[PDB]
Order: structure tokens, then C-alpha cells, then sequence
């Protein structure tokens, strides 16, 4: 009968707003600095009750509020360190003798600008480019962008961070096991921060992820497209183990007043490749079962194949391993099966490279240093990333990543920040007397 | 710490009836770097929010009281529905809708209606 | 939003009289960049502005009481002009030349008086 | 009878503070980088009644907050590009053959610094300083100033910018008609944020600003002075169309790796003055009313004349069009004319300069890259600068900018800050009982 | 300006009795640089500690009372010496020691106990 | 019997916050930017009575914010201005013919890099090494640390800072006369902020510092160790004299475009030495009386002995005069005395250095440039620096630094932030009816 107003009101509205990290508590590291709050010990998380919320998974802002600090992140590890502007000249590379590995010899200047020592290291194939053959390359690009390397002392470990809304805001999290990407779930659970996000790279299969809860889910956005991808989340953890058993030696060059950097000296042994192992009866039936998932959204045959090609961020598999970046080839006996109706072991070949273009972008280039003896790590595939054809019978999928923040929309699929409205208006029978 | 908290707390059953949110609080309530800016920007706008909110309830009358009762007429062309139909029969969500369109004619009259007060009874 | 628009909102009728600002306020109240860190340096100081006035009213026994009444008595040290040549025949603006010199000595008395009120009545 | 407080009274007092923009409403700007605030769509100003408040335009603190952060706006803008540091060698210019351009050819490192190709560029003779004649020019200031080149994406379009107060500020502004620039005013209006200010940059005659309301304004600060400059505002709006009619051919060039920049090629066909134009008697009645104006100031005939001479940025009338820097010459036609008691066009020769040292101080050079094809711009002439000769019979008013504050101080001659005081102390009946 | 002032003035007399700081207090109250972020870094640590405070009274019906009282009963588990024994032989740091471990009890306790005056006699 | 609140009640907690400048209201200077608060004119502290608090001098947090904002500090102010990269190549130098100081000529770029200018300058026999003698030097340190020059125009003159906490924070100070480092101390005030503390650099004597209090303070940590330092404070002002007679003339050379540096050119009239200078009468009886207070807390007899040795950071007296590094060998009339039981002048000789690694880090490395004229800087000896010999008969001390931060924990030895916690909750009579 009159107006009253009420505090603290369960109203809320989307909106957008800055997060911040939250480590779980002392070399550097490019991920979390040491300069994170401390997480809750016990996180409160409030269960909703009866309330029905639509949220879309692609129109989020959290996956692109975490392109872009990352992005900044890098920069801001990247920048106190040396760049190699001197480094490229005329290299005189013939071939390692322990066509995968070249012995460049090349001029660099000492710690004074007037002498100059002649200089060996080794570098990919992968790695330099030829001029003329004739025995003569170059850096791989140096010349469209400058390349700095990486301050050898931090390190790339993803250590999961958690994303805290300021205080007056809330995020929502769905609860339902079976959620399709985008529409209505019924059991929603407000959390101040979410759980732990690794921040991984990978352009072709996911790794370290969280599992699905007791379905295969296959998350879109248009699935009558063919430029839109299609991420499949798991329930099934497939391990992969990838290593390079060589023991390689670092050796310290210096190439400017008080400027130094790290190549590769000479192999131990025998040369090996570098590969990746999976097993074949545990991804067979893994496959088998996205097959039957895929089939009933396309009511057709599916068939899956290789990659595209061209260029080698795109039709392999490139990820992190322990400070060693590696490119797999990923399409030799996975990728080339039907479905219809013994402890072996896969190897995919996989090549290295030093100098790597992350991101895809133009003048941004690192170099990584090479690592002393041999690495190995074992992961865990939860999610893939497939792309269709473009026919329209049967289906094909191309196995190839659209982009990084996909690789995000995986640990993110469930998580959407609003802001509450705790004023509320309602007629009552009290008038101020 | 307990600035942001008590926002989160006042989500308990937003789903239930205006009638019992009322009642069925009282049940739950028994028991230089990238991220040195992002911190700073994340407290500055929590703080601004705090404030906004406590400047607007500070211009009607009640700076710290909950279920705040003012002295201002039920304009019935804002909502047609009785006390007995929305209090025991919507949520609180769903009255944002019906009152989402009269809002800021509805705080200006409170704020004038509150100076009204000050003005005629106290001294002058 | 309404964190500086009252402050802009209290200038109506600047040169009215005093007896007139308490009347005719009501027939108008009817109806990482560089910028990125200017508007951090100016969020900062538009809290700080209303923070410091709202301590300041706090410490008075009255947050959030426009016309807040208290129990001091008028030393006529400060003025000798009398309330109807005061409030009838001056501007809001001229009366700060007035009381300029006697404001801090003013603001401690005010503090002390209204301390005592919670030693003396209440509990002690 | 009793101290009585009062919350929210107007009264204000002047003070110094921290503004910020607002733009209304997508490649990058200098000006407005597309962080700033929207506007209101309609501003709220509050008019106030019968009060006089005396301000000063030369004491205030805006147009000393408006110098620094455009500043600091290409001081960020010109950060992330290329310098020009290996550029200038000793060059070898004859001519172009299609005196005013010069062709030169220099060695420039490819994008491994260990070759050395021959390239050839075309320069301005107001760009260059020989060295013996003989013909061996260098760069013009590579041994005071390290130089830098704009970034080629960005543009220099002036869009209008809004000064908003923090919020419990307020922001004066006068409303009288012929508001001489020093004293008293008796219409004054609040407003949280002014107008649209272009931050246009010239140097000796206004463009694109607002023009005054009814009068001619002569704005001063001692006209008893010197060396104190004399802005003369406008009501009559005079246009001015320069352009140059080359069709420029820009063509790239790498100089290190990853550095490359853009420079003059081959110029199409004959090669033609870049010049000004003014309407001859939308200027000469100009002047005729802008000198009865200045007569009753001093009581003497007044005679303008030329500007003093020197460098070419103080007897120029420079000016930004299009991305393009002008230097015109200004005094052939208007400032040799004294004042007694067809529809022509004044031509003014004009040069251009690709080197410039904006703000007159050292330590910062741009290079402003050149322009494929041919430009126009028509604008309005809202505003002189004038100063007194020196002498004391007659008078003469040498047409030369004082600084660049004085640009900014027509835009702002009728806005000051203050800070509300809402705290107000009265006696009155009441006790608190 | 006295956003701090005051909370540096509390210290006056840090190691009289705990009835005396009641009253000896009237006997005492009669009369972009580097620093450029460290002074912000301050200015948001100060502000945000005096409205820490602010909504730690706002809770409890008493946003501006010095002498604050409520409605709980005092539960002798927290300590188990009398009025008398408590405050005038004992300072107001050492009886931080003794309530040191029983905050948070207390705290959630009176923000419930001042919830239950709204609910039950005003409107409900 | 009831609950009660109350607001500000006399309660703190030892806490970590952010302190910030305060300086005592125009050159720019590396300490006191021109960007701090003004002082209070009459600070305002509050004496505590009838409380003893006990708080630790190692245990500071203030020293560490103070080590570190001072290395801010100089790396903003060394950013801006030009590094000595590419200076240092194979220099060619013999002797001046006024072995202390080198007669180098050496080949830089001029304005342009095409032609090189043979140029002479300079440099101390402390500041370059050899290469093979055959007199081919080098700079000393452009090896391991790129080297920059300080910008000419910023000063180094310590101005007194003071230190203010936060509104809602106190600084407590101890005002005990006797005062042992660690301890209870019953004579407590709190203050807003400090005293004016001058941000004085020197590794063997305290120079400009507050004098003791009626007493010789022996400060340490544990006076059974041998690696923690003691810090011998004083109550006697011992007056320090220290110059260099040689009228030095500086000399600017151009290295890059826009790059210059200057030198020292020639040296007017016959070389002397630079030396310090302490009155003997004014000396023994201070380290006699330290003697004594040393004593007491060994219980056997005390001998001083000379430094250790190695380079000449460590057994020197390092510190800063009218902008030039002074390096004085303190060891010959001072540490070589025992204690049984004229107006003389001791006179230390003292070699300068130019280039200087400060703070013995790596990674920085500034340069200082020379200072026409003479120079005369007149200070108090206000403290010590002892280390214990590793023996255990007699006792033998060092003269040597262990950090700078013991140079800041003379001067913050009696000041701990803390936090108020203003709520109190006591039982009482009264309830709310
Ligand atoms: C996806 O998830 C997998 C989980 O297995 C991750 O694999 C881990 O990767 C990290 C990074 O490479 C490995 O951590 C490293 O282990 C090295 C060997 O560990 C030995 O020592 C530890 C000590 O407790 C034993 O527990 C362990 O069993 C081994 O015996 C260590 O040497 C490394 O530490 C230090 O190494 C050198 C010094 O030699 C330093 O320079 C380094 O900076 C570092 O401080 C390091 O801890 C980890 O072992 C792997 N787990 C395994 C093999 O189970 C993937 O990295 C992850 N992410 C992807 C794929 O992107
Ligand atoms: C003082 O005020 C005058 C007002 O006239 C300003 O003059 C304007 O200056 C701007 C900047 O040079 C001009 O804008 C440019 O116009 C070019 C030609 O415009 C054609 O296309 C538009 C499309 O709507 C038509 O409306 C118009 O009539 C023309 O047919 C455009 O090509 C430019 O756009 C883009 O050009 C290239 C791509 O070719 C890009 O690289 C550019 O970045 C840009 O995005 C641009 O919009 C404007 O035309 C002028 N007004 C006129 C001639 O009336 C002065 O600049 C101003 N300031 C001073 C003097 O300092
Ligand atoms: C909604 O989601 C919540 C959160 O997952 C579920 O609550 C959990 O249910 C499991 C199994 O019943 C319990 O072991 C947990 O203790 C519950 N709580 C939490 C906090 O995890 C709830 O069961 C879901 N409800 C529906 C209808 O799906
Ligand atoms: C004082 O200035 C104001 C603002 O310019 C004037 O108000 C405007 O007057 C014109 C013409 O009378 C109207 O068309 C506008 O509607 C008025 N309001 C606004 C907001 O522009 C006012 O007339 C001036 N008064 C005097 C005495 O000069
Ligand atoms: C505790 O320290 C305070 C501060 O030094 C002392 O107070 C000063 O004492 C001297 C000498 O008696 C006076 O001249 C000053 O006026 C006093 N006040 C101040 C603010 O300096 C006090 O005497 C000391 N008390 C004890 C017991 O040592
Ligand atoms: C590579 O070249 C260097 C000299 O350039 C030579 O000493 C070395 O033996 C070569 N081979 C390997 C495996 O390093
Ligand atoms: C191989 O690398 C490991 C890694 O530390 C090293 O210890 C070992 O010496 C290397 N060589 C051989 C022959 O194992
Ligand atoms: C469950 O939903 C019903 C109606 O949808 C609602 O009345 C009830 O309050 C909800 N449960 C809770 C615990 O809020
Ligand atoms: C505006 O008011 C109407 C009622 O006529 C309502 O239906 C609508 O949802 C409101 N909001 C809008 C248009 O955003
Ligand atoms: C106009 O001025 C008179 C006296 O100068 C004043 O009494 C009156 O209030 C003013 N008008 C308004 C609308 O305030
Ligand atoms: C101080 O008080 C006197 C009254 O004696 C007054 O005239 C003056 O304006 C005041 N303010 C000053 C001097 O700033
Ligand atoms: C300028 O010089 C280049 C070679 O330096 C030559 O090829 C060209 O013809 C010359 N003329 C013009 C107009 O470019
Ligand atoms: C002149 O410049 C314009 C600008 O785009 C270009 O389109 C044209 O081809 C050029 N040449 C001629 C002959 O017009
Ligand atoms: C001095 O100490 C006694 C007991 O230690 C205390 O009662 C008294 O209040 C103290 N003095 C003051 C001024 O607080
Ligand atoms: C916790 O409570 C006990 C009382 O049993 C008290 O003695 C202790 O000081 C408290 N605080 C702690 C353990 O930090
Ligand atoms: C030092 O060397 C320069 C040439 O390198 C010479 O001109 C000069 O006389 C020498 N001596 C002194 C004292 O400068
Ligand atoms: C010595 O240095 C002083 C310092 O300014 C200078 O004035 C003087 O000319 C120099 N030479 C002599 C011979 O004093």
C-alpha cells in the first residue's frame, strides 16, 4: 500500500568487470609472479535453489579477459632480457655429424665493439632459412619482427591461478553434468572464485584439462557450420608421454657488452628422435565413442582425416614440455580410421623448434634456450579440437584448432560474472508515522 | 574482508517466494606488476559500489536500516497486483521486470518526499 | 552514478538568499593508458571528497541528518548579527567570510559537545 | 540562537584538480584512444541567478593540464614503433628531375646486418643539411635529437574532446557575450564537463575553433605590453582550402631487421606548388574590423606588417592537414596593409616539411611519413595571433605565435574549476533537546 | 584531511584502566613517480580501513554510536571475571587477550541478534 | 552482563603496510622527485604513559621498504638519459704528463655513422683493465653489465625524507635515552611520521647521521656471533674533512646521434692527492670510550686491526661527495691501535673512481660524471660498522660492512608501524530496550 525499499535483495544483472588471480601460496615464473593473493582454504560456494539462469559460452568476457593478460603477461616477463638483434648475419651452417641438426659457425662481436671471434652452434632445419644449394642461411625471421629471447632463469610450469571477481560482484557456476554449451541449466551455484585453471598451451589436443562428469560432451556454437569449431570435451583421461632422449649440452656465447645467450653445443651419443607415445586400444575406443556422440547431431556416416597443411603450427600438434617446445606430426594412425556399425603403443614423430611465433601475431618472437639432458612428460588428453569439411552422404573432420581462447572455452564453459542489485522496492502495509 | 561477503550472502534463495526471503534467511544465516593494477582496479570499484549503494539509501531517511518504511504513496500505475499476489506468488528476480521501467522516477520522489520531512517537522 | 551529481545538484540558487536556499530548493528539484590512469587518480579523490564530509558529519551525532540541530551555544565572538539580519539579507557564499576565521575552533567544540551527550545520558 | 549544520549549500571555492576526458562514441587515435567515457547525450548545466564571480584566463590550471598530457599522449603514441637511428649516413642528393626535392641515395643494412644495398629515396631541401657546394647532405637534426618515425597506422584528426571534473567538483562557465577575458561576469552557469574542444595545433592563425557570439573579442593580458601576445577572437568564420596537388607515391624500405619505414619514390607528373587560399574580401573587411576594434585599445593608428624571420616555425603560419605538416609563407598579401578613416583569391606559396619538432624543444623529433595522392582540407579561420612591435605616432603588430598554450587558451577562456564546500554554519532556534 | 587524525587520536592514554579511557579522554580532546603510486597505494589502504570498521558497525543497528549497546547476553564460557574486576583493573590492550579468541562468535552473533530486531517488531 | 560495543578503543596489532614520502617543501634530485607532501610544520606526537612494548630493530619491515624504492628510485631516474654502450672498444692509453690517471684515445662515432672521430679523454687507473705491458685498456665492467651514465642535470645531495604510514595506522618511537636494540623500552609516543632522515650511502662510517643520547648504544643482533655486524653507535661528533685540489676540467664528446657524454679533459697546475682528514685528539678518545663499552660485553681486552682485503668496496670508506665516489683506505692511523688499562690532523689517502657498481649487484652499473673545480665536503662521523674477527685470549674487530641496509638501521632503529584496531567489545550493564 506504500512504498518500502529492502536491502539485500537476490537481484543480479550481466555485466562485465575486471578479475583478479589467486595462487595456492621461489624461482620467478611468467604465470603467477609471486605477486597473487592466497586462495580461501576452503572456498564457500552457495547453492541456488529452483532458479532456472541461460548463460552462452562463446559471448563470455572471462575468455577474453584472459587472452589478453596473458598476453600482457609475457610481455611483461620478456621485456628485461636480452634480444637477439646482433645475432642474425650470414650463417655458414653445413650439417651436424653425430640434415635434422646444422653446425652454424657465424661472426660474433665480443664484449668490446672491435674484435670479432668466429662462433659455432647448432640449429634446427626447422630453424634457419637459406639464401641461395650453396651453404648460406639466416635466422628464421629476422626480418618482419625482432627477436628477443627468454630470461633463462623463469620458468613455464603452469601452476593453476584462479580468477576472483572484486567484492560486490558474483560468479555463477553451473552444476549439471550433461550441459550442452549454451542454454538454461537448473542448478546453479554461486562461487567467489572458480576452481584451478592451468593456463596450457596447446593448438591440436587438449592437455591437463578437467574431465567431464559422466557423458561425452560435444560443445558448439553452430553445428550446420564449417568455420566454427567443435571442441569435444572427455570423461575418458587418455595419457600421452612425450620425451626427447638426447642429452643435450648448453653452452654460453656472448655476443654484446653484457649481453650473452645460450645454443646448443655438441650431442651426446647417438641421435634419436624426439617422440610421443600413445596407447592404441585406449584411444580406439575413445574415438569410437565421439563417433557414436557425433553421428546423431549429423544423422550421416563420419569419417575422420588429416590435417590441412602448410604451414607447421597448424597441422601438428604443438604444446609445453618442461621448457622445450615441441611439433608433432598427430595425423599418422589417428586420423585416418572409419567406424563401422593387444598392448601395442602409437609413436608420432614430432620435430622441435627454438624460435617460435606464439599467438600467431607479427612482432612478437622468443627464443627458447635449450635444456641440459633429456626431459620427459606425461599428461593427460582431455579434449579435442575438430573442425568439419565444408561438403554436404558422409562427413569429414579436420582435426585443427581455430584459435588460443578455445583452449580457454574449456575450463570456462560454465562460469559467467554478474553484478547483484541488492536494492529492492515492494508495496507494503507500513507507512513512516 | 567483510565488504563483498555480505553481497555474496544476500544470494541465499533466489529462487523462493518475496514472502519468505524474509523468513528463509535466518535458516541459511545460522552457520608494480600486471595483477598490482589488476588489484587495484578490482578494490577501487568495489569500494565505488559500496558507496553507491550507501548514498542512496543515506538520501531517503535510512542509513543502516534494512527493511527501510517510507512515507510515499503506491502509485498504482507502476503495478496493478495486490500485496497478497506479489509477495507470496513471484520472486524476487522477476519483480525487476514489472518495476524495471519506473525506477528513477520512483528514487527522485523518495528523495524529494524524504527533504519534505526535514523541512516541514524538525525546525522550519 | 549519484556520487557527484548531488554535489553538482546543491549549487541551485547560489546567489538567493539563506533564508531562500532552504525554500527554492524544492521548485528545482521537480524534474594501461594515460587516461587509464587519470580516471584512477580521479575515482580516488571524488571518494576521498565525500569520505572526509562524511567523517565530518559523523563525528556531529548526525549521518545522514540534513538540517542536523546541535546543542552548542552561539559564542557571538564569531557574529553579532542577528538571526533575521542573517538569514534574510546575506548569501550562502557571503556568510563564509564571516565564519571563515573561527571554523576549526568550532569544528573540536562540536566534537566535545557531542561527545559528552554519549558519556553523560546514555550509559555512564 | 544555537550552531545549527547544514549539508549541501552552495558554497565553492577555487582549488586545482585532476580532469579527464570524454569522447562521444575502429583504427587507433592519437587524441582519443578509445579510452575515454562516453558523454551525455545531453549535458546538464545549471544556470545560476544574480551572482558575480570574477575568474582570470591567463592564471588558469586547464590549459596547464592540457599542454602536459598531449604530451604524454605522443609521448605513448610514438613509443612502440621505429626509430630512425640508422638511418642518416653521410647521403648523396642531387636533385629530382620531374631544387625543391632532392634525390637521394644512401646504404641502408638489409634485414641481416652483414649486406649493404644502395637505396634512393627523395627528400625536401627543408629536410636536409649539406656538409661541405659538393653534395653530401645528412639528416637535419640526427646530432641534437635522437628521431623517431609515426607510427603509419594512426591518425592526427583532431576529434573533439570533453574535460570532465571528478565527481564533487564543479566547472564554471561564463555565458556573457562580450566577455572580456579578465573580470567580473554576472551569467554564469554550471556544467560538469565543456563543450567539444578539437585539440587542433597551429601556431599563427586559429582553425577550426569556436567563433565568438555578436563581437569582435580582443583578449589580452597587459596591453601596455610587449611581449605579452594579443589573442584576437572572430565572429565572422573565414574560409581557408589548402591542399597540394602531387600525387605522392610512397614506396618502402627495410633498414634493420624488422625495421623497415616508408619514404618519397617517383612523384607523378608535373610537379606543382603546394599553396593556401583566402577570399580576398572575406579577409580585407576581416582586418578593417578587427583594427577598429584595436584602434580605441591605443588611440593610434595601427599598420600591421610582416613577421620577424629566422626559423620556419615562427614567420610560417604552420598547420596539420590530413596527416600532412605545412609551413606557408602568411605574409605576402595580409600583413602589408594599413587601414584609411570582385571576387578574387589571395594564393600563399606554402612549403612542407617531413621532419618536425613539434613544441619547440629538443629530445623529441618526429618524422611524419609521406601521403599517397593528393589532399584537401577547407577550414575555418576562428582566431588571430598578434604582438606588439617594441616601439612608442602609430602602431605595428608583427602576426607570431607566443607559445602553444595560447592555442589551447581560446577554447578555455571561459571555464575554472572549483571544489564545493557543502558544509555550511548557522544559528538558528532550534536546541537539540 | 581527518580520516586519520581521529584514529590517531584514539591512542590517548593506551595504559590507563578501561574505566578511565572513558574518561580521561575529555581531559585530553579540550586542545607518474614512484611516490606518485605509493601515495595512492596508501590512499586506497586508507580508505578501505576506515569502511571496513564502517560496515562492521552498520551491521549491528549502530552506525555513528560511540557507546553502542546490544541486546546480547553475555556468555560466561569468554570470560568469567565480573564488571568490577574487569574495568578498573585491567588496560584495553590486555583485554585483546582474554576476547582474543572468541571474535568471530561474537561477531556473527550480534549481526543475527540485530537481525531478529528488524524482523520481529517493526514490520513482521 | 550485556554485550557492548565500542568504537576506538587504544588497541594495536604489529602489522606490513605501504609507507610514502614526506619531504620539507628547482633541480630535479634522485631522492626528493619535487613529487612528495609537504610536511607538517609542528608534527603532532602523542607520549604514551605506563606501557612497555617490545619490538625488534633486525626484525624491521621500514628497512626493507627502504632498500627497496631506493633502487627504484635511481632506476627511474637513470632511464631517461644516455647509456655508454657503444663507448667502450680498444682504448689505446699511456700515462698523463701532469700512473693514477690514464691519457686514453679511442675511436667514436660522430653525429653520423659513417665517419669516426680519434678522441681523447681521461680515466683512472681504477677504471679500465688491460687486455695482454702493451697498453691496450679497456672499460672495466662492460663485460658482465651494460653501463649507463647518470643524467648531468639530477643531483645527488641527500635531502631528509620522512616516512608517513597511512591514515588508520601510528608509528610507534621509542623515547628511551639507554635504549639496547631489542628489548621492552617503557617511554613510548606515536608519531604520524619520522624524523628527517637523510638517505646517506657509505659502507665503513656513518656520515650525517642523529647522534646518541647521553650514551654510547652498542646495537647488534647476537654478540656471540662472528658474521652478524655490530653497529657502534655515537653521542660524539666526530668532524670529517674530505677534497680533492685538482681544478679538473670536463669536456664534452659526442658518440652517437643526439648521444654525448662528457670526460675529463686537462688537469690545471701539479696533480695532488685527494685526502680526508680527522682530528687525532678527537679520534682516540672516541675509540676509547667505544673501548670500554666493548669491553664489558667480552670481558677481555679488545684490539683493533686493519680490513680484510680483495677489492676496494670492502676495505675501504666508500662514499658520496658533492657528486663525486669517493674510495679512501681508513686503515692507517685508526686500526692498528690497542687501549691500556697536540693538534695533530691524521690524514687518510683516498682514490677516486668514476664508473661504480653500486650496491654490488650485477645487471647495473652507472657512470659519474667528472666535476669542474674543486670540491670540499665537511660531515659528522655518527656511527661505526665492526665485525667480529671468528676466533675465541683478546678480541680482534674489522672495520667492515655487512649490507646498506645497516646504513638505514641506524636511523630507523626505534620506529615499528602497527595497525589500530579500534573495536572493542566489553560487558555492562546496560541492554538495548
Ligand atoms: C601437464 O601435467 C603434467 C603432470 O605430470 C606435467 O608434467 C610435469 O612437468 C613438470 C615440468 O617439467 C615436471 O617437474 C619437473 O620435474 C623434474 C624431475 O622431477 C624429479 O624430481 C621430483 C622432486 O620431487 C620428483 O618428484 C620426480 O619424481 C622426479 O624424480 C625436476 O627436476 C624439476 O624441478 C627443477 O628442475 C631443474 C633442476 O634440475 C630446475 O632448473 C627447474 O626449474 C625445476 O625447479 C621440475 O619440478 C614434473 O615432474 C612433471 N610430472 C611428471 C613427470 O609426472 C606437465 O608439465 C603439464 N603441462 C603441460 C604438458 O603443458
Ligand atoms: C578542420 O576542419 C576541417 C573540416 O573540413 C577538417 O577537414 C577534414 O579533414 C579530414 C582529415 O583529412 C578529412 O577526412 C578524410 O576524408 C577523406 C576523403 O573523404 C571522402 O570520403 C568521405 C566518406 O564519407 C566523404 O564524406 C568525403 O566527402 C570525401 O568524398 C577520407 O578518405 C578519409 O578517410 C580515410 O582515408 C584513408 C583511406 O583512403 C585512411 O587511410 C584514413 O585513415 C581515413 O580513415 C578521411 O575521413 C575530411 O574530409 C575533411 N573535411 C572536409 C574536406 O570537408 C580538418 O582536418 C580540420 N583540422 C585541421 C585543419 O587541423
Ligand atoms: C546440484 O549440484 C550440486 C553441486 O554439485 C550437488 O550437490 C552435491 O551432490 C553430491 C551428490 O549428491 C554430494 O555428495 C555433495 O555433498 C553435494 N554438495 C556439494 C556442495 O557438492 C547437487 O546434488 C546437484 N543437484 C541436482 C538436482 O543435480
Ligand atoms: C545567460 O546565459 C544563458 C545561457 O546562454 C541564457 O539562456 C538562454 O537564452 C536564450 C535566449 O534568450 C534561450 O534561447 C535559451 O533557451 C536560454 N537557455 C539556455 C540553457 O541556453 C540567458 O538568456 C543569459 N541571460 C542573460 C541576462 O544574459
Ligand atoms: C619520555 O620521553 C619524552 C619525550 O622525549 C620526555 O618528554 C620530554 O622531556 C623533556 C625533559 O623532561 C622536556 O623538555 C620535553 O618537553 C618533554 N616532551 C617532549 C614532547 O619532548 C619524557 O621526559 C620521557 N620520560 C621518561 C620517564 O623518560
Ligand atoms: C661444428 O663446427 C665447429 C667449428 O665451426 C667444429 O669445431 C665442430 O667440430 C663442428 N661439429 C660439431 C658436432 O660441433
Ligand atoms: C645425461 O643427462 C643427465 C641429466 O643431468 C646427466 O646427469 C648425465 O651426465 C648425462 N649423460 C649421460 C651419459 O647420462
Ligand atoms: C523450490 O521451488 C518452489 C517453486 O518453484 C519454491 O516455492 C521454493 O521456495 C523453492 N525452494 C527453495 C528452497 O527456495
Ligand atoms: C519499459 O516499460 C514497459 C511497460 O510499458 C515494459 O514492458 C518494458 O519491459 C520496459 N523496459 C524496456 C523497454 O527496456
Ligand atoms: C536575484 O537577486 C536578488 C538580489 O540580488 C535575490 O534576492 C534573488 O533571490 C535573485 N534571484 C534568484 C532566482 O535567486
Ligand atoms: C581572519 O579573521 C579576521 C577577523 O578578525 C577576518 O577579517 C579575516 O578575513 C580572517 N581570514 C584571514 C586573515 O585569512
Ligand atoms: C633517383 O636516383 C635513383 C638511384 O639513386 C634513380 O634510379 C632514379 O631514376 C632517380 N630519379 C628519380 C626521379 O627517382
Ligand atoms: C592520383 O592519386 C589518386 C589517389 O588515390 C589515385 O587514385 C590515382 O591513381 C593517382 N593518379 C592519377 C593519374 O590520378
Ligand atoms: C600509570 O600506570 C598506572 C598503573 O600502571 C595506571 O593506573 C595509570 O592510569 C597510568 N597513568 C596514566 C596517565 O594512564
Ligand atoms: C585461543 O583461546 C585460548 C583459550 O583457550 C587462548 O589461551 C589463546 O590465547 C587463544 N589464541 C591463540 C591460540 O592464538
Ligand atoms: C693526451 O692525448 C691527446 C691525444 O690523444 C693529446 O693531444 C694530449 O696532449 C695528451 N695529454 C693530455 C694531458 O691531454
Ligand atoms: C679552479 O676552479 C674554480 C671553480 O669555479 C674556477 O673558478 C677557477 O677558474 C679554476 N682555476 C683556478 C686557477 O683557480
Amino acid at each position: 500500500l506504500w512504498v518500502t525499499v529492502y536491502y539485500g535483495v537476490p537481484v543480479w544483472r550481466e555485466a562485465k568487470t575486471t578479475l583478479f588471480c589467486a595462487s595456492d601460496a621461489e624461482v620467478h615464473n611468467v604465470w603467477a609472479t609471486h605477486a597473487c593473493v592466497p586462495t580461501d582454504p576452503n572456498p564457500q560456494e552457495l547453492v541456488l535453489e529452483n532458479v532456472t539462469e541461460n548463460f552462452n559460452m562463446w559471448k563470455n568476457d572471462m575468455v577474453d579477459q584472459m587472452h589478453e593478460d596473458i598476453i600482457s603477461l609475457w610481455d611483461q616477463s620478456l621485456k628485461p632480457c636480452v634480444k637477439l638483434t646482433p645475432l642474425c648475419v650470414t650463417l655458414n651452417c653445413s650439417d651436424a655429424k653425430v640434415e635434422e641438426i646444422k653446425n652454424c659457425s657465424f661472426n660474433a662481436t665480443t664484449e668490446l665493439r672491435d674484435k670479432k671471434r668466429r662462433e659455432y652452434a647448432l640449429f634446427y632445419r626447422l630453424d634457419i632459412v637459406p639464401l641461395s644449394n650453396n651453404s648460406e642461411y639466416r635466422l628464421i625471421n629476422c626480418n618482419t619482427s625482432v627477436i628477443t629471447q627468454i630470461c633463462p632463469k623463469v620458468t613455464f610450469d603452469p601452476i593453476p591461478i584462479h580468477y576472483c571477481a572484486p567484492a560486490g560482484y558474483a560468479i555463477l557456476k553451473c552444476n549439471n553434468k550433461t550441459f550442452n554449451g549454451t542454454g538454461p541449466c537448473n542448478n546453479v551455484s554461486t562461487v567467489q572464485c572458480t576452481h584451478g585453471i592451468k593456463p596450457v598451451v596447446s593448438t591440436q589436443l587438449l592437455l591437463n584439462g578437467s574431465l567431464a562428469e559422466e557423458e561425452i560432451i560435444i560443445r558448439s556454437e553452430n553445428l550446420t557450420d564449417n568455420v566454427k569449431t567443435i571442441i569435444v570435451h572427455l570423461n575418458e583421461s587418455v595419457e600421452i608421454t612425450c620425451t626427447r632422449p638426447n642429452n643435450m649440452t648448453r653452452k654460453s656465447v656472448r655476443i654484446g657488452p653484457g649481453q650473452t645467450f645460450y645454443a646448443l653445443g655438441d650431442i651426446i651419443g647417438d641421435i634419436r628422435q624426439p617422440h610421443c607415445n600413445i596407447s592404441e586400444i585406449k584411444w580406439e575406443k575413445t574415438l569410437q565413442r565421439v563417433s557414436e556422440k557425433l553421428r546423431e547431431h549429423f544423422n550421416k556416416t563420419i569419417i575422420f582425416n588429416q590435417s590441412s597443411g602448410g604451414d607447421l603450427e597448424i597441422t601438428t600438434h604443438s604444446f609445453n614440455c618442461g621448457g622445450e617446445f615441441f611439433y608433432c606430426n598427430t595425423s599418422d594412425l589417428f586420423f585416418n580410421k572409419t567406424f563401422n556399425e593387444t598392448n601395442s603403443t602409437i609413436t608420432l614423430p614430432c620435430r622441435i623448434k627454438q624460435i617460435i611465433n606464439m599467438w600467431q601475431e607479427v612482432g612478437r618472437a622468443m627464443y627458447a634456450p635449450p635444456i641440459a639432458g633429456n626431459i620427459t612428460c606425461k599428461s593427460n588428453i582431455t579434449g579435442l579440437l575438430l573442425t568439419r569439411d565444408g561438403g554436404g552422404t558422409k562427413e569429414t573432420f579436420r582435426p585443427g584448432g581455430g584459435n588460443m581462447r578455445d583452449n580457454w572455452r574449456s575450463e570456462l564453459y560454465k562460469y559467467k560474472v554478474v553484478e547483484v542489485k541488492p536494492l529492492g522496492i515492494a508495496p507494503t502495509e507500513c507507512n513512516r508515522t | 574482508v567483510g565488504l563483498g561477503a555480505v553481497f555474496l550472502g544476500f544470494l541465499g534463495a533466489a529462487g523462493s517466494t518475496m514472502g519468505a526471503a524474509s523468513n528463509t534467511l535466518t535458516v541459511q544465516a545460522r552457520q608494480l606488476g600486471v595483477w598490482g593494477f589488476k588489484q587495484l582496479q578490482a578494490r577501487v570499484l568495489a569500494i565505488e559500489r559500496y558507496l553507491e549503494v550507501q548514498q542512496l539509501l543515506g538520501m531517503w531517511g535510512c542509513s543502516g536500516k534494512l527493511i527501510c518504511c517510507t512515507n510515499v504513496p503506491w502509485n498504482s500505475s507502476w503495478s496493478n497486483k495486490t500485496y497478497n499476489e506479489i509477495w507470496d506468488n513471484m520472486t524476487w528476480m522477476q519483480w525487476d521486470r514489472e518495476i524495471g521501467n519506473y525506477t528513477d522516477t520512483i528514487y527522485k520522489l523518495l528523495e524529494v518526499s524524504q527533504f519534505q520531512q526535514e523541512i516541514n517537522e524538525k525546525d522550519n
